[PDB]
C-alpha cells in the first residue's frame, strides 16, 4: 500500500495508517494537543489524498489499537459482516465516499454496505468529505429506532429535555420540564443529569419524571444520566425504568476510566427487557464527543476524529434508542472556535449515521471556548437539514449546573417550522391534544408552562 | 428603566397572555432555570435575549481573572503551580496543568505535613470567583471537623493553574492516604461560583483512573451550601479511611 | 429617547443613534477598521439594550445622513408610506422585532408595516436579532419577483449562472454556460462579470449568452455585470437585453466612487421597458455587501451594516428582479473570519427581505481572508433555510478572473435535493425537457455539458 | 382460582388449568387422540368460562411444564417484562381478550402488553375467540420485520417461493423459480426443501438460487429448508446465507426430537450476522404447526394449541423475519376436515401476532385428511383478511416432493387484487422493474416464466 505522494513537486512520506488518518483531519486544538496534527496545509492535503486512494482492507488490516489489547477492537472487529467486506475490501476510500454521496446509492444499499466496514474505515470516509458531503452524505442515512417514540424518520425532529437542577431539586426539574412539554421538547427523552450519584437521588428524580408522564399520558420516556450501574440498581429496586444511559469512549483504557465494563452494558440491556417501560425494542442510550479518549490517555496517537469513530462501532453493537454526540462539551483545548466545533458536529452525526445508529447532537459550547450562542443555532440548522435525529433542550440554552450551553425550547420548534419538521409521530399526537401543536406548529396558547395547571 | 443584571431583571415574566399567571411565578420562584421568558413566534423574547447576553459577557470576563497573589497569602496558603505558566496555556495544554512544575515537587516535600491521612488541596481550576468566594465559608468548618475526634491532617496549599489529575501526583508525594480537591468549575452563564471536590485514596499516577474519585459538585449558595458541603467531604473522608476505596470502589 | 443604560450597575452613555447602531453590532474587523465599533462586549450589550429601547420614530428622525444632503436619504424618506409608519412610529425596535418574528404576523401584515420603515430602522432590528431570528424571520418574508422566471416562491431556489474570464473569451464563457446548466443552475440569470468596459466585449458577451438560449428555449435572462452606462448604450446599439445590472452603494457619496447617478438607473429602467427581452416587469438587478461605503469613505461614521441596509432601501425604489450581497467579496479589512461572513450574510439576507426586495446572496470568500470552502458550503445552507432567493454558480465556485471562491453548480443541486427545494418553475420544466432533472432531482445524464451536442 | 363452574345447574370440575385449556379448545382429533378434549360440547362451554375467570397469574404461574424441567419454559418465563406483567397479572383472561379486540387499544398499548405475557397466556386468549376474534384482533397486531425485504406492513402480502424437487435436481427448482417470480412471489424468501440433508447438495440449491437472484438483482433472500447445523456448515464453507432455517417445538424433549439445541440458534444468529447477505437485521426462520410436541410425545398431557402457542414464545426469543405454522402438514390425526385446518390456521395465525412474531401461515392440507384444494383457498383469503404476512407458493399448489398440497402462485396474486394488497415494497419495485407487475397488479405478459430468458 502507499503512505506517500507528490504535491506539486514536493514528496509526502507518512510513517503509518494512524499519521494519515490523523493529519488528514481538519485543523483542530486537538489533534495539535495531541501532537498528530499536519504541520500545514498542503501536508493535510497530501494525507487526504494518501487516505483516498488507501482500501478498504488498508484501514480495516490497522486498526488504531491492536485486536489482542483492546476490547473495542474486538467488539468492532467481532461485529463485522464478513460478507459485505469482501464485497468492498479492494474498494479505496474515494471510491466508498462517492458510493455513500451517489444518488444511485440507495438506503437499502448502504444497509448492507455498511456492516463491512470497522470504525476506522467509517473515520476515513469523514476525514475527506467536506462540510457539504457530511451533511448531505448523513441525510441520505437515515436511522430509525423505536422506544415509546420513533424517532429518525425522514420529516421529524425530536429533542431532549434536559431539567438539570444545581442540587436534584424536584420542584426546579419540574419547572423545566412543563416549560419544555410546552414548546414541544421531549420526544427523544426527559434526561436529567444528575449533580449526585446516589441510588435514592435517581429514584426521586425518576419518580419525579414519571408523575408527570403518568399524569398526562405522555408518550416519551425517562432517564437520570448517572453511571450505568446505580442506574441498574435503581430500577432493580423499583425505580420506573425507561432509557438506561452511559458514557462511551472508544478504547478500552477510556472505558475503564468511566469505571465501565462491556458486561455492564449487557447486564443494561438484560435489565431493560426485564424492567423497563418501553414498548419499542430500543432502550439504551449512549452519548460522545470528540476529546474524551484524549482526556483520559487513551487514544493511543490516534486522532480525534477516529477515536469518535469507534464510539459509534461500539454503541451499535447494543442497538441503543439514542446516541448523541456533545460536540462542545470539555473545552477549547479540544474544539476552539466556532468553525471546529461545527465541522466535528458536522463529522460526528455523518460517522454516526454511516455507522447505522441513531445519531443526534448537543449542539453545545462553554464559556472558555471562543464561542457564543449564535454557534449553537448555526449547527443546530445544518445538523437539521442533515437528518439529526435529536437535539437537546433546556430554558434558553442555559445549564444552571452542567455550566454551558446548549439549545433551547425555542430552538427546537424554531426548526420544526423552519424546515417543516414534526415531532415523533406518537409525540405530536399527544402535543395535538394538549392543544400545544396543530399542523406541527406552536398554537398560541403554546410555550406557557402554566397550560398544564 | 432596566437593569438586565438586577434581580428585577431574572424574575422577569414574559409569557403574554398565561393561563394562571399566579402559577407561573410559583415556577419562577422554583429554579434559577431562565424559565417564563415567553416567546416571539418560536424565537425568544427580546428581553430575555438582552439578558442571555449581558450574563456570556460577564461570564467570558472571569475565564481569564486568576485570584490574586495577595489573597492565597492572606489565608496564609503556600502558593504553588502546575507546569502552566499563564491562563491562556492553561485553557489550552490539559496534560501540562496535570503536572505539577519542577518547583512545585521540592516545595511540597519541604513545607507540608508527610505522610497525612487527609491531605486537603485547593486550587483555582478554571473558576477563580468559586474559591474566593466560597474559601472562608467551606474551610474552616472542613479542616476542624477532620481535626475534631480526628486524625493526621496534613498541611493545605493552593495549586495554580491545575487541574483534577494533579491530585494523583500530590497523593504519591506526600503519601496522603486520603487528598482532598476544592476545585472551581468551569464558568456557568448566570453564576461563576460553581466550586467541586474531588476526593481519591491513596492515588498513583501510573494506576489511578477516573472513577477512582468520589466528586461533590455545585458547591455555592445557589447550589450545595459550603457550610454543608464541609460536613458531608470530612464524613465522606472517614469513609474512604474505612473502606480504604474511594470513587466507585465504596459501598452504597 | 434615552441613549444610556445601566448594565450591571455601570452606566454606559452613547452619542447619538449613530453609535448605538455601530455598537450594536457583532464583533467584526470592518466596525474596528471604521473605529465605530464596541469597547467591549458589556457596551456592545448595552447599545443593544439602549437600541431596543429606542421607538421607530427615533430612528426613522435619524438617518446615518441627514435628507439635504444624500440623495439615497431623500429617496429613502420619500419612499416612506407614512399612513404605515404612523401606525408604528411608536413602537420600540425590541417591539418590531417580536412583531417580524411573530407567527401570528402573517406576510400580509408585514406586507404594509415594512413601507412605514427606512433603512436604518431595519438595520436596527437585525442588530437585536440571534441567527435563528435572521434565518427564521426572512423565512417568513418571502419577495417574489417575475422576469422570465418566477423567483422567490417559498419551496423554489434558485441560482445565477456565472461565466467569467480572464479575456472575457467567449468559448471558455460558454463551456461554463454548459457546465451550469447541467447542473440546474441558470434560472436567476446567466450573468458575466467583465475583464472589459467597452460596447463591443459586452455585446460579443451577450450574443454569445442568447445564442445559447436561442438554440434551447431556455426561459432565462442573460446579463453582462458592467456598468450601467455601457450596458444601456450596448443595448441600444442592437445587442440582446434581458437583465441590467448595477452596483450600488447606501450614500451618495459612494454612488459617485462607483460613477452612478440615480438617473441613471431610471434610465436602465426605461431602456429595460423600451427593448429588453423580459417576459416580467422586473428587469434590474442589483448587488451589494458590507464594506463599500467605507471603501469610499462614504459611511460618514456610520457602520457597515446601517450602509449595508441603505442599499436595500434604495434598490427597493426600483422593484429589481433580484438584489444579492456579495458578502465577502472585498478581503479581511471588513469582514474577517468564517463566524463575521456567515453573520453578515444572514444579517444582509434577513434586512433585505424586510426591505421587501428579492434577496440573494453571493456565499463567497477572499483567499487573503481567514475562511475556506467549507465556510461556503455553512452559509449556503443556513441560507437556504432561510429562504435565500439564490446563489452563484461556477465550476467548483472557482472564479479564475474575480479571484475568490464562491458556490459551486453541484452546491445548487445539493441544496435542493437536500431540502426538497425545486428551481424556477419555468426552468425547472425546461430541465425537465431536457431530460436533466426529474421530481426536483438531477438524472443519471445531469452534471454532464456534452448533453447539450 | 376456580377450577369449577355451574353450568345449567350442572357442576363442572377441571383438574388443573392443564385440562381447562385442553378442553377449552375448539373439536379437533389431535385432542381427542391426545385423551385432553372436552367429553361434550357442555363441558367445553364450562372450561371455556372457568378459563375466562382466571387471572393472568394463574396460568403464567402454571405452565405446561415445569420451569426446571424444559429450557423452552425457562425462555418463555426468563423473557417477560415483570413490570408490564404486574400490570396485567390481576387480569382476567376474559378481560384481556376484550382488551386484544378493543379498537381503544392501539398497537403500542399491544407492544408493551405483550411483553408481560407467557406463550401459556397467549392460547388462553385464543381459546375463547371466535373465527372473527381471531381474525380482527390479529389484523390490528400487525409485525414488521425486515431482510432484504419489509415484511408485515399493513396493506401489504408476501409470499414464499418454494421450489421442491424428487432428486433436489437444480433444473426443475430453477423452472419453478421463474414460475413463481412471474406472478410476483418471493418476497417473503425463495426456500427450498431439500430431498438429501448433505452440506455439498445444500450449497448446489443454495447457488442455483442465488445464481437467478444475482442475475437479475431480485431484492430477496434463499434459504435451504434443512436442519439447523447442515445450513450453518455449509454456510461456514462458503455457500451464500441468506435465511438461516430450523423446525421448533413447544418443549425441551420436542426439541430433542428434532435434534435442536439452544445454542443451535444461537449459533445460527451468529452465523448470520457475520455471513449472511441481509441488509435488515431479521435473517431467522422458523416454521411450526400443531401436533408436533404429540407427535413426539412431548405434550405432556397438553392440548395441540397450548403447546403450538409455545413455538411462538421460543422464536420471539430469536427475533425471526418470518415464522409460520404449516398448518395441516402432518394428517388428519391433529386436524381431521376443513372446520377444524380452518380453525387452527386462525389460532396460530393470531397467537404469533400476540406473541410478536412475523406469523405467516402455509394454508396446506394432506391427501388422506378430509380436505380439498377450496379449503386452501378459503383460510388464504380469511388470514389474509387477518394481516397474515406471507403464504407459500408452488406451480397450482402441488409439492411434488412434500406429497402435499399449499396454495398456487395464482393464490398470492389472486389475494394481492383481490384485496388491494401490495408486495413487499422493495419486491414491488423490481416486479415493475421487470414488467410483471402495474400498480399492484399483474401485467399482460406476467404470469409467464420465459420472460426471464
Ligand atoms: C466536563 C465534565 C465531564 C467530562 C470530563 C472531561 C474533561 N476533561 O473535563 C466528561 C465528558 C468525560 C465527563 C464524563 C462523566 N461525568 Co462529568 N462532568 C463534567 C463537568 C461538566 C465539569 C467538571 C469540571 O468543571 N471540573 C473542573 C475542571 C477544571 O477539572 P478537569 O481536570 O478539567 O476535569 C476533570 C474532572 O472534571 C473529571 N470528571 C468529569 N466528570 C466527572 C464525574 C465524576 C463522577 C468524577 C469522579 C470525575 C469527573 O474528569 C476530568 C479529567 O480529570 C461536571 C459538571 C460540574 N459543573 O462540575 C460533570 C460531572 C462532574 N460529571 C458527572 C458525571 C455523572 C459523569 C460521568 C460519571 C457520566 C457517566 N454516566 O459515565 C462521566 C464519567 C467521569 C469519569 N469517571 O471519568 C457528574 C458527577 C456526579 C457525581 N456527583 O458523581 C457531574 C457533576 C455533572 C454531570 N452530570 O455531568 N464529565
Ligand atoms: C453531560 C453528560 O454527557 C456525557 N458526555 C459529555 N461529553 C462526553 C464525551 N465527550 N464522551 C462521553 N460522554 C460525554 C457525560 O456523561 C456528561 O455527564
Ligand atoms: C466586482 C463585482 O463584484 C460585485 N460586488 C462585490 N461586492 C460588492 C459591494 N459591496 N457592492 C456592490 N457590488 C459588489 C459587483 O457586481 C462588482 O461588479
Ligand atoms: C417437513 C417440513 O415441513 C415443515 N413443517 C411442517 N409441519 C411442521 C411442524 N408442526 N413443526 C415444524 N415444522 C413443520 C418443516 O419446515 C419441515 O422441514
Ligand atoms: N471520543
Ligand atoms: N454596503
Ligand atoms: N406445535
Amino acid at each position: 500500500m502507499k503512505l506517500k505522494t507528490t504535491l506539486f513537486g514536493n514528496v509526502y512520506q507518512f510513517k503509518d495508517v494512524k499519521e494519515v488518518l490523523a493529519k488528514a483531519n481538519e485543523l483542530r486544538s486537538g489533534d495539535v494537543l495531541a501532537g498528530v496534527a499536519a504541520a500545514s496545509s498542503q501536508e493535510r492535503v497530501a494525507a487526504k489524498q494518501v487516505l483516498s486512494e488507501m482500501t478498504v482492507a488498508d484501514i480495516r488490516n490497522n486498526p488504531v489499537i491492536a485486536y489482542e489489547d483492546d476490547c473495542v477492537t474486538r467488539l468492532i472487529q467481532d461485529d463485522v459482516n464478513e460478507t459485505a467486506y469482501n464485497q468492498i475490501k479492494n474498494w479505496s476510500i474515494s471510491e466508498l465516499r462517492e458510493y455513500v454521496l451517489s444518488d444511485e446509492t440507495s438506503v437499502d444499499d448502504i444497509a448492507f454496505t455498511r456492516k463491512g466496514l470497522t470504525s476506522e474505515v467509517v473515520a476515513a470516509v469523514a476525514k475527506i468529505c467536506s462540510n457539504a458531503d457530511l451533511i448531505y452524505g448523513a441525510k441520505k442515512m437515515p436511522v430509525i429506532k423505536k422506544a415509546n417514540t420513533t424517532i429518525g424518520i425522514p420529516g421529524t425532529f425530536s429533542a431532549r429535555l434536559q431539567p438539570n437542577d444545581t442540587r436534584d431539586d424536584v420542584q426546579s426539574i419540574a419547572a423545566q420540564i412543563y416549560e419544555g412539554l410546552s414548546f414541544g421538547v421531549g420526544d427523544a427523552v426527559i434526561g436529567v443529569n444528575p449533580v449526585t450519584d446516589d441510588v435514592e437521588n435517581l429514584s426521586r428524580v425518576l419518580d419525579t419524571i414519571y408523575g408527570v408522564i403518568d399524569k398526562f399520558n405522555i408518550p416519551t420516556q425517562g432517564c437520570v444520566l448517572a453511571h450505568v450501574t446505580t442506574q441498574i440498581e435503581a430500577i432493580r429496586r423499583g425505580a420506573p425504568g425507561g432509557l438506561i444511559f452511559q458514557s462511551i469512549c472508544g478504547s478500552e483504557k477510556g472505558l475503564k476510566e468511566f469505571g465501565v465494563e462491556l458486561a455492564m452494558l449487557d447486564e443494561a440491556r438484560a435489565v431493560g427487557a426485564e424492567f423497563n417501560r418501553i414498548a419499542g425494542e430500543n432502550c439504551l442510550y449512549f452519548e460522545t464527543g470528540q476529546g474524551s479518549a484524549l482526556s483520559a490517555g487513551a487514544n493511543f496517537g490516534a486522532d480525534q476524529v477516529t477515536m469518535e469513530a469507534r464510539n459509534y462501532g461500539l454503541a451499535r453493537h447494543y442497538d441503543p434508542f439514542i446516541v448523541n454526540t456533545v460536540v462542545g462539551f470539555i473545552g477549547p483545548e479540544y474544539l476552539y472556535n466556532d468553525r471546529q466545533i461545527i465541522r466535528a458536529g458536522l463529522e460526528d452525526h455523518f460517522m454516526g449515521k454511516l455507522s447505522g445508529i441513531s445519531m443526534g447532537c448537543d449542539c453545545c459550547y462553554t464559556n472558555h471556548a471562543d464561542a457564543d450562542q449564535n454557534l449553537n443555532e448555526n449547527l443546530m440548522i445544518l445538523l437539521a437539514t442533515a437528518g439529526c435525529n435529536y437535539i437537546m433542550g433546556m430554558p434558553l440554552g442555559d445549564d444552571i449546573m452542567l455550566n454551558y450551553q446548549t439549545t433551547a425550547f425555542h430552538d427546537t420548534a424554531t426548526v420544526r417550522q423552519l424546515l417543516n419538521l414534526r415531532p415523533s409521530p406518537e409525540f405530536e399526537r399527544w402535543l395535538e391534544s394538549m392543544g400545544i401543536m396543530a399542523n406541527g406548529r406552536l398554537t398560541k396558547r403554546a410555550g406557557d408552562p402554566s397550560l398544564f395547571f | 428603566a432596566l437593569d438586565l443584571g438586577s434581580a428585577e431583571a431574572k424574575a422577569w415574566i414574559g409569557v403574554e397572555n398565561p393561563h394562571r399567571a399566579d402559577v407561573l411565578t410559583e415556577l419562577r420562584r422554583s429554579t434559577v432555570a431562565r424559565v417564563c421568558t415567553g416567546r416571539a413566534g418560536p424565537r425568544p423574547r427580546t428581553q430575555a435575549l438582552l439578558r442571555f447576553l449581558a450574563d456570556h459577557s460577564r461570564s467570558k470576563d472571569t475565564v481569564l481573572k486568576e485570584v490574586p497573589e495577595e489573597w492565597v497569602k492572606a489565608q496564609g496558603l503556600l502558593e504553588v503551580r502546575s507546569e502552566i505558566s499563564d491562563k491562556n496555556l492553561y485553557l489550552t495544554r490539559p496534560d501540562m496543568g496535570r503536572r505539577l512544575c519542577a518547583e512545585a515537587v521540592e516545595a511540597l516535600k519541604a513545607q507540608c505535613v508527610a505522610n497525612p491521612d487527609v491531605q486537603v488541596v485547593i486550587s483555582d481550576g478554571l473558576s477563580t470567583d468559586a474559591i474566593t468566594v466560597n474559601y472562608e465559608e467551606i474551610l474552616p468548618p472542613l479542616m476542624a471537623g477532620l481535626k475534631q475526634a480526628g486524625l493526621k491532617v496534613g498541611t493545605p496549599f493552593f495549586v495554580r493553574y491545575g487541574r483534577v489529575k494533579i491530585e494523583d501526583q500530590i497523593g504519591e508525594i506526600l503519601g496522603a492516604k486520603v487528598v482532598i480537591l476544592l476545585v472551581g468549575e468551569r464558568p456557568g452563564l448566570g453564576q461563576s461560583e460553581s466550586l467541586s471536590c474531588y476526593a481519591v485514596y491513596s492515588p498513583r499516577m501510573a494506576t489511578t483512573v477516573e472513577a477512582d474519585r468520589t466528586c461533590i459538585s455545585n458547591i455555592h449558595q445557589g447550589g450545595t451550601p459550603p457550610v454543608e458541603a464541609a460536613a458531608v467531604i470530612v464524613d465522606l473522608a472517614k469513609r474512604m479511611l474505612e473502606q480504604k476505596a474511594s470513587g466507585i470502589n465504596m459501598t452504597r
